[PDB]
C-alpha cells in the first residue's frame, strides 16, 4: 500500500537448524524462531580472497595499493591547487 | 634604581620624575626610554640656549654653540642609545628544520 515498514532481523544459521527473529514490522515470508534444516550442513559458503592462515577473513586486493592511492591523490590534489 | 640611572643617562635635572616614569613605562628596556628622553630633551634647547648663539657687550663676548649643533649632538646621543638597545635585543642569524606529515 502506502505504508512504510521497518524491520531489524537477526538470524543464526547452523547445520542442525537456522534461527531467525525480527525486531520491527512483520515480514510475511520468514517464520520466526528456530526451524530445522532439511540437511545437516550450513548452506552458506565462505569465500576468502587472499586467504591467510592467521587471518579469519580474506583480504581485498585494494589493501596493498591503498596507501599508494592516498599518496597519488595527495600529490595530484596539491599539483592541481598549485597550478 | 632605574630612574637614577636614567637621570645619569640624561645629565639629570631637566625633566621631573613623572616624565621619567612615563618614559620607562613606554619601553621595557631603559636605553630606548633614554633615547626618547634625549630626543625630547633636544627640544628644550630652544629655551636653554636660544637662537642667539653669540653676542658681544662692553668688553665681553661669548660664543655659545648654536642650537643646530646642540640638537645634532642630542640626536646623535639618541641614535647611539637606540643602537645600543637594538644591540641588546638583536640576535644573530639562524637556520631551522621543516617537517610536514605525509602518508
Amino acid at each position: 500500500g502506502e505504508n512504510k515498514r521497518k524491520a531489524k532481523v537477526k538470524q543464526i544459521i547452523t547445520a542442525e537448524s537456522r534461527f531467525v527473529e525480527v525486531e520491527g514490522d512483520k515480514i510475511e515470508g520468514l517464520e520466526e524462531g528456530e526451524t530445522p534444516n532439511v540437511w545437516g550442513f550450513i548452506p552458506i559458503i565462505h569465500f576468502k580472497n587472499e586467504a591467510d592462515e592467521t587471518l579469519k577473513y580474506g583480504q581485498s586486493d585494494i589493501e596493498p595499493i591503498e596507501p599508494l592511492l592516498k599518496a597519488y591523490h595527495d600529490v595530484m590534489l596539491h599539483a592541481l591547487k598549485g597550478s | 634604581e632605574k630612574l637614577r640611572l636614567l637621570l645619569n643617562d640624561k645629565d639629570k635635572k631637566s625633566f621631573t620624575d613623572e616624565e621619567l616614569n612615563l618614559f620607562l613605562e613606554e619601553a621595557d628596556c631603559i636605553y630606548c626610554a633614554a633615547s626618547q628622553g634625549w630626543i625630547l630633551k633636544s627640544l628644550q634647547y630652544e629655551n636653554t640656549v636660544g637662537e642667539m648663539y653669540e653676542y658681544k657687550v662692553g668688553q665681553e663676548t661669548y660664543k655659545s654653540s648654536s642650537i643646530k649643533d646642540l640638537v645634532s649632538v642630542a640626536y646623535q646621543n639618541a641614535d647611539k642609545f637606540k643602537d645600543m638597545c637594538t644591540n641588546k635585543k638583536e640576535k644573530g642569524s639562524f637556520m631551522l628544520g621543516i617537517s610536514t606529515e605525509f602518508e
